[PDB]
């Protein structure tokens, strides 16, 4: 249940 | 360095709710 | 953190979350000690009895955070790691002696209201502050109870405990690279670090210069917040020669 982080960080 | 000085606290001369407890503990 | 409170915004701008890429999850805490260097517990990264041995590419660091789960847009910065360095004499075989690791970041993090390094103690600050009775502060997003997740960063202040009490409280062989902290069974006040807080900083505020110094790292303990037990911390000053050595490169 961690919110998705930006994909730019891999 | 500029280490250990919090922008929102020491740098503004504001105290957090419990840091006083630590100072107090130095008997 | 067990029996602590929500942190204020910016209260701990050196607090770092070690974040797992794969199942995106919290691994440990950590602290920011320059624009390019993060300090953590060795056992967060390397623990062979359980097959844990992280590579740089497995992890991210999240700096400037308050909320555990939410991506904190415009506030937190997420960095990749260049290099992991474990203390050469970290003792995972026995008792977690020298439980300490450094992580070099791929690019310098930019400091802000929510991101700022903590100081590392000199011999004198260590000698004056690291005394039984004197209190420090521990922060993290780990367990609220021993057997339970906070929405935001938690904080607790705890007194350093006398070495004979520390040694008598545990079956583990304690070394000079460790200290313990927490209230004695009757002292009435409670609090402890717990799983998930691991690698986070135990810091003290200097009455001489108003700066916050990191004296300890969350390492281990028998359960969390039990009476007559205490949290155990890596003694950062004792290992500072190694810290400096690595940073000189
Ligand atoms: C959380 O406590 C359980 C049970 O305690 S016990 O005395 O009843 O067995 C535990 O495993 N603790 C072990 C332990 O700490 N740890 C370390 C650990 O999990 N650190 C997290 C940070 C922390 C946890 C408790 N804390 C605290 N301030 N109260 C701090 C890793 C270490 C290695 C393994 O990952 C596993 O065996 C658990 C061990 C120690 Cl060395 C115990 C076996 C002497
Ligand atoms: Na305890």
């Amino acid at each position: 249940d961690f919110e998705e982080i930006p994909g730019e960080y891999l | 360095a500029d280490c250990g000085l919090r922008p929102l606290f020491e740098k503004k001369s504001l105290e957090d709710k419990t840091e006083r407890e630590l100072l107090e503990s130095y008997i | 953190i067990v029996e602590g409170s929500d942190a204020e915004i910016g209260m701990s701008p050196w607090q770092v979350m070690l974040f797992r890429k794969s199942p995106q999850e919290l691994l440990c805490g950590a602290s920011l000690i320059s624009d390019r260097w993060v300090l953590t517990a060795a056992h967060c990264l390397l623990y062979p009895p359980w097959d844990k041995n992280f590579t740089e590419n497995d992890l991210l660091v999240r700096i400037g955070k308050h909320s555990r789960t939410r991506y904190e847009r415009n506030i937190e910065k997420i960095s990749m790691l260049e290099k992991i360095y474990i203390h050469p004499r970290y003792n995972w075989r026995e008792n977690l002696d020298r439980d300490i690791a450094l992580m070099k970041l791929k690019k310098p993090v930019a400091f802000s209201d929510y991101i700022h390094p903590v100081c590392l103690p000199d011999r004198e600050t260590a000698a004056s502050l690291l005394q039984a009775g004197y209190k420090g502060r521990v922060t993290g997003w780990g367990n609220l109870k021993e057997t339970g997740q906070p929405s935001v960063l938690q904080v607790v202040n705890l007194p350093i405990v006398e070495r004979p009490v520390c040694k008598d409280s545990t079956r583990i062989r304690i070394t000079d690279n460790m200290f313990c902290a927490g209230y004695k069974p009757d002292e009435g006040k409670r609090g402890d670090a717990c799983e998930g807080d691991s690698g986070g900083p135990f810091v003290m505020k200097s009455p001489f210069n108003n700066r916050w110094y990191q004296m300890g790292i969350v390492s281990w303990g028998e359960g969390c917040d039990r009476d007559g037990k205490y949290g155990f911390y890596t003694h950062v000053f004792r290992l500072k020669k190694w810290i400096q050595k690595v940073i000189d490169q």
